[PDB]
């Protein structure tokens, strides 16, 4: 579970890093894209699913704002994100084990721009966030 | 396994554009922070900790170096870290992570998703010679 | 892989006493109601899923006539369950406990731990050889 | 988290088996200790540790007297097992990659001897019972 320590880490963290979070979701979901290729399957419908695309770069804007919502609501994300665990578990039915990677792709990229400011003290807490933000969407599935 | 020569070229590069004596030391640091019951084995500033971050690179590039034989090269490895060191295998990949982690944030923007995934199909092939 | 007479003679004895159709229907019924998103590939009375359980069972069977091949006597599988039906790998994993589970019970105080062994490495190796 | 479903099943499934306990532990840990030969090393210190050995026994008693714990503090199983999460994380170090080895091995045994109680409706809630139980231990790591 998240200490104040850990939910005053993630805050910080993304006070600075939030303004270039539409960048932060486009590079994370390319890189789950092409590193992880069992993933493509859930963005079929999409016509252009190569890096940088418009679908991608659109829906980079979604995830990240899901992650913001995840921060306002780091004291119950299980609440907090109820609606969207229901929404992966049945209408979009994603297979729960895809989450740790996606959340793996976002460290990476969190790291190729703000190496300065992803320390490994913003790390741990920020992984830790993150597994809890997993949990939470794997809340409905069973 | 099977390496296109894309794979080989890229994984070369990187290893040859990499400083191990900066690379090795960050990533173990981060690894036992993030981390901290592998803290057990053994932390910035910590020599021992700098050290087997060191060595860990130049086992790397051992695999590098002959990328075809790469589960029969870490034999001695696998049971040193396995029957004597104890190490919990699940481990080597939390490692893994952070040397990706950590050559991300050299990398920068160079750092490509498909540099990402030579390098993770690399070290994925090597964690498995090390739990093998 | 290193199978010992040992391990040979034990998979040889489980599977010449397990009837398919009790066991294959069973595993398979179990992993839909304890991991629910692989209901989404196709609970209890379901015939289509009592067939698949059975296929999976003469599956294992195949890697159990060939041991030494294990690797490559899944390719056409391997491919079948990813390329075209999208099965996520870590489902492999998740049905194979289920078997396990299964088995236990239908074994009783015969499912010796050695037994478990001699069947979770055999499992272990057909999952990897379909997630190859 | 666990349902009100999930915690009559627990219970009523605890209620059943409990008195098979001491065999369970026992059963539990032996198989453990030949299935995944990692795990040996955190008892090192025992002499005996070849199944029914005296020393395997004494503990399966203790691991399912965490169980039954659990069970009781089914809840709230962060409070309720902190005192043994920060003892495998403290004292004891034990990776917390093994706490899912152990859950799995329960469940084998509570199969091989109850067969006809360990329905797969028990078992769903039995695992997210367990597994909650394994997030409970790993709450003191970092
Ligand atoms: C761990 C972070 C995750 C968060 C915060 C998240 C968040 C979201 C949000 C906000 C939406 C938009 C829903 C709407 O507009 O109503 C969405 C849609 C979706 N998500 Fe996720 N998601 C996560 C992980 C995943 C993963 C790992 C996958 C699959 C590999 C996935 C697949 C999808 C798909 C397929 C859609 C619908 C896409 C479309 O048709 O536009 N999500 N997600
Ligand atoms: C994934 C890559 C790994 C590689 C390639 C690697 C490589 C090495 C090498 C080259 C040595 C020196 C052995 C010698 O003296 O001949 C060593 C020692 C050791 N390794 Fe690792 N290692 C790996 C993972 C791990 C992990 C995950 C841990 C646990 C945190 C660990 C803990 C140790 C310890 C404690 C020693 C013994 C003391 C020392 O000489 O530093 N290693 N390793
Ligand atoms: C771990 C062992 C597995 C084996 C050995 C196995 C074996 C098979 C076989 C023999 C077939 C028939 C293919 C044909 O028609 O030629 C098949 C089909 C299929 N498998 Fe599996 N399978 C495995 C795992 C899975 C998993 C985890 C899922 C997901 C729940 C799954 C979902 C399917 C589906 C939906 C079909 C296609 C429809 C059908 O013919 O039943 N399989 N499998
Ligand atoms: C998931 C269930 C687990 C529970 C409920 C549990 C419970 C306990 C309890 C009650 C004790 C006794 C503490 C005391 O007497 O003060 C204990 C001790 C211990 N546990 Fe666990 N444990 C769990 C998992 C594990 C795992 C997976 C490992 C290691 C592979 C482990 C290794 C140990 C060791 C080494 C001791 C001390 C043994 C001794 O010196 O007698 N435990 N555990």
């Amino acid at each position: 579970s998240l200490s104040d320590k850990d939910k005053a880490a993630v805050r910080a963290l993304w006070s600075k890093i939030g303004k270039s979070s539409d960048a932060i979701g486009n590079d994370a979901l390319s890189r789950m894209i092409v590193v992880y290729p069992q993933t493509k399957i859930y963005f079929s419908h999409w016509p252009d699913v190569t890096p940088g695309s418009p679908n991608i770069k659109a829906h980079g804007k979604k995830v990240m704002g899901g992650i913001a919502l995840a921060v306002s609501k780091i004291d119950d994300l299980k609440t907090g994100l109820m609606e969207l665990s229901e929404q992966h578990a049945y209408k979009l039915r994603v297979d729960p084990s895809n989450f740790k990677i996606l959340n793996h792709c976002i460290l990476v990229v969190i790291s190729t721009m703000f190496p300065k400011e992803f320390t490994p003290e913003a790390h741990v807490s920020l992984d830790k966030f993150l597994s809890g933000v997993a949990l939470a969407l794997a809340e409905r599935y069973r | 396994v099977e390496w296109t020569d894309k794979e080989r070229s890229i994984i070369s590069d990187i290893f040859s554009h990499m400083d191990y004596d900066d690379i090795g030391p960050k990533a173990l640091s981060r690894c036992l922070v993030v981390y901290p019951w592998t803290q057990r084995y053994f932390i910035m500033s910590n020599a021992n900790v700098a050290a087997h971050g060191i060595k860990v690179l130049h086992g790397l590039d051992r695999g590098m170096k002959n990328m075809d034989n790469i589960a029969d090269a870490y034999t001695d490895l696998s049971t040193l870290h396995s029957e004597k060191l104890h190490v919990d295998p699940d481990n080597f990949k939390l490692l893994s992570d952070c040397i990706t982690i950590v050559l991300a944030a050299k990398m920068g923007h160079a750092f490509t998703a498909e540099t990402q995934g030579a390098f993770q199909k690399f070290l994925a092939a090597v964690v498995s010679a090390l739990g093998k």
